[PDB]
Formats: C-alpha cells, sequence, structure tokens
C-alpha cells in the first residue's frame, strides 16, 4: 500500500457525520463543527485574556474586533487544523477527574 | 459595507453543503473597478517593484554579483549559455550585443573603483562618497534584468538577514533565558558598540552578579560576537545600514503583495464566467481554481 | 484492466484517488505562489470534499 | 389562521423567503428572487402542462 501526503490536515467523515464521535469528544454542536470546517467561523484555541473563552464560535466581523483589540494575546484561527489543535490541547484526565 | 448583509445571510443560512455557492457568496463582497482601480493598482505595484530595486541597490556585493558571472563567459570567447539573457538589458523609455553589454559594462568597471577610495575619505558617511555610492546604484538602476537570476538576488539578502537574526536570537538562547538578562539595558547596550567588548565589560562594571560569573560561559557568549563581526567584515556593510535595508524592503514587498491581493479578488467574476463554458470534462470547481 | 476490444475499465476508486491527488498537488502549488487566503480556503474545501 | 403564522408582510419579504427556500445560503437580491419566481411557474421554456 502507498500513502498520500496532504498539505492541510483533513477531517475523517465517519467520525464526523455518523453518530458524532468528534462532537461528543469536543462537547461542541455539530452545526458549529461544519461551520468551522467550511472556513466560515473561527474558534478560540486559547484565550490569553478573560474576554474570550476556549471553543468559542466567531464570525469574521466579530473577529476583526479581537484583532484590533488584542492580536497576539489570544489564539484563534480557521480550518480543520484548528480542530486538530483543539484535540492536541485538550486533556482527558482532567475531564475524568472533574466531570 | 458589503459584509454587513453577510452577518444576516450567514447567520441564517440553511447550512448549504454546495461549495460552489459558498464560493460565490465569499467572493461576492468585492466590487468591479474600472478606469481608476487598474491604474492605481498598477502604480502601487510598480512602486513596490522599484522599492525592491532600491532594496538590491544598497548591497555592495550585488553589483559585483551582476558582473562576476558575465566575466566567466566573457573570457569564454562566446556566451551561448542562457545566462546571457539575464544580462543588464537596459531600459529604453532582443539579442544581447557586445556593443550593448560591454558598453554598459565600460562605466560599471569605473564605478567599481571610483566608489572605493572616496568612501575611506571623511569616514563612511562622507557626503560625496555617499553620493558616489548612490550614483553607482543609479548605473545599476538603469538595468532591466530577468526574474530567473533576480529570484536569487532577493534571497541573497533574505538568507543574510535570517542569519543575522538567528545570531541575535542565539544570545538570548544562551544566556538571557537562563541568566535573566533584563532587555531594558541590553537593547541600548547592543546598539552602542556591537563591534567590541565595551558594553560586555560595562555589564561587569555594574553590580549584575548574575553576569559576574560569566567566565564559565564566556567562550560561548562571545562566539556570537565573533560570528557577527565576521559577517560585518565579509559583507563589508555595517549593522546600521543592513537593518535599514531590511526595514524598508519588507514594507515594499508587503505593499506589493497587498496591492496584488486587492486586485485579484476584484476579477474573480471573469474567471467564474469563462470557466463555465468549459463544462464537462473535469469538474465545475477545479476549472475555477485553475482559472484563478 | 485492458479489455479485448482495446478498451479499458477501472474501479471508481481510481477516479477518486486521481481527484484527491489533483487538488492536493494544486494546494501544494498554492503555497509557494502566496495565494490569497480567500482562494486557499476554497482549495482546502475542495480537498476536504474530495 | 395561516396569516398568523406567515412571517412576511409584503411582496419583497415573500420573494426573499422564497429565494432562501429554493436556493439556501445564497444572499437574495431585488431581481434574482423575482426572476426565480417567474421562472418557477411562468416561463414557457421551463414549464408546461400540455
Amino acid at each position: 500500500m502507498g500513502h498520500i501526503e496532504l498539505a492541510s490536515p483533513t477531517a475523517h467523515i465517519w467520525f464526523l457525520k455518523s453518530l458524532s464521535r468528534i462532537g461528543l469528544l469536543l462537547d461542541m454542536p455539530l452545526r458549529d463543527i461544519e461551520r468551522v470546517l467550511y472556513f466560515e467561523s473561527y474558534v478560540v484555541i486559547e484565550g490569553g485574556m478573560t474576554n474570550l473563552e476556549r471553543q468559542q464560535i466567531l464570525t469574521e466581523e466579530q473577529y476583526l474586533d479581537a484583532l484590533e483589540e488584542f492580536g497576539d494575546e489570544f489564539d484563534a484561527k480557521m480550518g480543520a487544523e484548528a480542530i486538530q489543535a483543539l484535540l492536541k490541547s485538550m486533556d482527558l484526565e482532567q475531564e475524568c477527574e472533574q466531570l | 459595507a458589503a459584509a454587513q448583509v453577510l452577518s444576516s445571510v450567514e447567520s441564517e443560512i440553511g447550512r448549504t453543503t454546495d461549495p460552489v455557492r459558498m464560493y460565490m457568496r465569499e467572493m461576492g463582497t468585492v466590487e468591479l473597478l474600472t478606469r481608476e482601480g487598474e491604474i492605481d493598482i498598477a502604480k502601487r505595484i510598480e512602486d513596490g517593484i522599484n522599492q525592491v530595486q532600491c532594496s538590491v541597490a544598497e548591497y555592495p556585493e550585488a553589483i559585483t554579483y551582476l558582473l562576476e558571472q558575465y566575466d566567466r563567459v566573457e573570457a569564454e570567447e562566446a556566451r551561448l549559455s542562457d545566462l546571457i539573457t539575464g544580462f543588464v538589458d537596459p531600459n529604453a523609455e532582443n539579442s544581447i550585443d557586445p556593443e550593448l553589454a560591454r558598453e554598459k559594462f565600460a562605466e560599471l568597471r569605473a564605478q567599481y573603483v571610483v566608489t572605493r577610495d572616496t568612501i575611506k575619505a571623511k569616514g563612511r558617511s562622507h557626503a560625496t562618497a555617499q553620493e558616489e555610492i548612490l550614483k553607482l546604484s543609479e548605473v545599476f538602476k538603469q538595468f532591466r534584468l530577468v526574474p530567473k537570476q533576480f529570484d536569487y538576488l532577493v534571497n541573497s539578502m533574505r538568507v543574510m538577514m535570517d542569519r543575522v537574526r538567528t545570531q541575535e536570537r542565539l544570545i538570548m538562547k544562551l544566556c538571557v533565558e537562563q541568566c535573566k538578562m533584563p532587555k531594558k539595558n541590553f537593547i541600548t547596550l547592543f546598539t552602542g558598540n556591537e563591534t567590541s567588548d565595551t558594553w560586555f565589560n560595562a555589564a561587569i562594571a555594574m553590580n549584575k552578579p548574575w553576569s559576574e560569573k560569566l567566565h564559565d560561559v564566556s567562550e560561548e557568549v562571545h562566539r556570537a560576537l565573533q560570528k557577527l563581526q565576521q559577517i560585518e567584515e565579509e559583507t563589508g556593510l555595517t549593522i546600521e545600514q543592513v537593518k535599514d535595508i531590511n526595514r524598508r524592503m519588507s514594507i515594499g514587498e508587503a505593499k506589493a503583495r497587498r496591492a496584488k491581493k486587492e486586485m485579484v479578488e476584484a476579477n474573480l467574476r471573469l474567471v467564474i464566467s469563462i470557466a463555465k463554458k468549459y463544462t464537462r470534462g473535469l469538474q465545475f470547481l477545479d476549472l475555477i481554481q485553475e482559472g484563478n | 484492466v485492458p479489455l479485448d476490444g482495446g478498451r479499458f475499465a477501472t474501479s471508481d476508486l481510481n477516479d477518486l484517488y486521481r481527484r484527491v491527488i489533483n487538488r492536493n498537488n494544486r494546494l501544494k502549488r498554492l503555497l509557494d505562489l502566496a495565494a490569497p487566503d480567500i482562494i486557499v480556503r476554497n482549495e482546502k474545501r475542495m480537498l476536504q470534499e474530495a | 389562521e395561516t396569516l398568523r403564522v406567515d412571517p412576511t408582510n409584503d411582496r419583497l419579504s415573500a420573494l426573499v423567503e422564497i429565494y432562501r427556500m429554493m436556493r439556501p445560503g445564497e444572499p437574495p437580491t431585488r431581481e434574482a428572487a423575482e426572476s426565480l419566481f417567474e421562472n418557477l411557474f411562468f416561463s414557457e421554456d421551463r414549464y408546461d402542462l400540455s
């Protein structure tokens, strides 16, 4: 078997459309996941300030205010790689001991 | 305010899975310019282009880089290699002829030497020495080269500034992080001498007990100095001028990229109109992407 | 596989592989060309859909 | 009783809703909704009863 090296990470469809397995893990609405996937809504990976919050839905116009306010302090980007970074950053042992 | 209606459309979409209409909705914000936008954008691109030309103007070795390769083929009794296309090719506001390539080079050799001794007179910042350097740049300015060899000329500056930036970072990598070197005085002391150890032992003159026991790491903090001064000697250019070179070339290239961006989206409707006559061999969107 | 009449036929999986590779290499070409983010989003959507 | 549920008040809002109905996602314009509704049941090329 061979492999295909992709430039931008892409999301599997089985653990995304079937029920969610990517939404239940992230505790995120399914529709918002699609909105972020289609490069329409940003997500806050990390909020250095208290104004923002992890896993926040963001529109482009509402995101310009964040750019003009803070910029480097927060971490919010676009695309499936944002979801990948969210999975990288999250910790499940803390959820085990907390929930 | 074309994005305000998007706040009402996207917030109330039916979550459509057709990418084509998402694509149109995303490029529908731009408008169609005419008779002023094209001219203004072209001017904003050409000023960036001549800013890049000024960026290659202040490098002392770029003018020698124009000539040493032609000297390789000048002594070959013939230059049949394609590098002869990357000649000066002066602008006039065609096969390269010896009556042009050598004639343009007749003054180049003279400017190669007349700007050397004058610089040593009354320091580097001498008035007539600097205007002679600017004239040596100007005889370089009257050229129109090809982007092939030119594509490496910009990287000849880019890699050099990347190297100096990495060397600057290396100081923080070695001592500032571990020893907590307050940057409040470091930035001022580095721009003072940056050639010898006046500020390095001035930091010993102050109390700074963290830097007092630097003898254990003396031979790894001053190797960055050795490399920086080696760069200064081999390049023949001071650190004062190279920062100005990189400061104003970056803004020029960013402005050119921004001008290209502000125009490309304005003409996507031509692409989307022309693509649809060609479907159906491949697809409905790959044609649009290739047209882009 | 070639047919007897000098023809060919292949599984649709080959078409899908060609389709994903065609836009994957295009996405590679859109990075060194410094594409505007508006079109890179479209290319990434193309890849995700493929 | 149906008027109590109808969220439109005039022609323009009704046509905007109909355009959003047939072609969701695409922003509606003044003339596109009219053209679409006319083509739905009042264009000889795209409609016939025999």
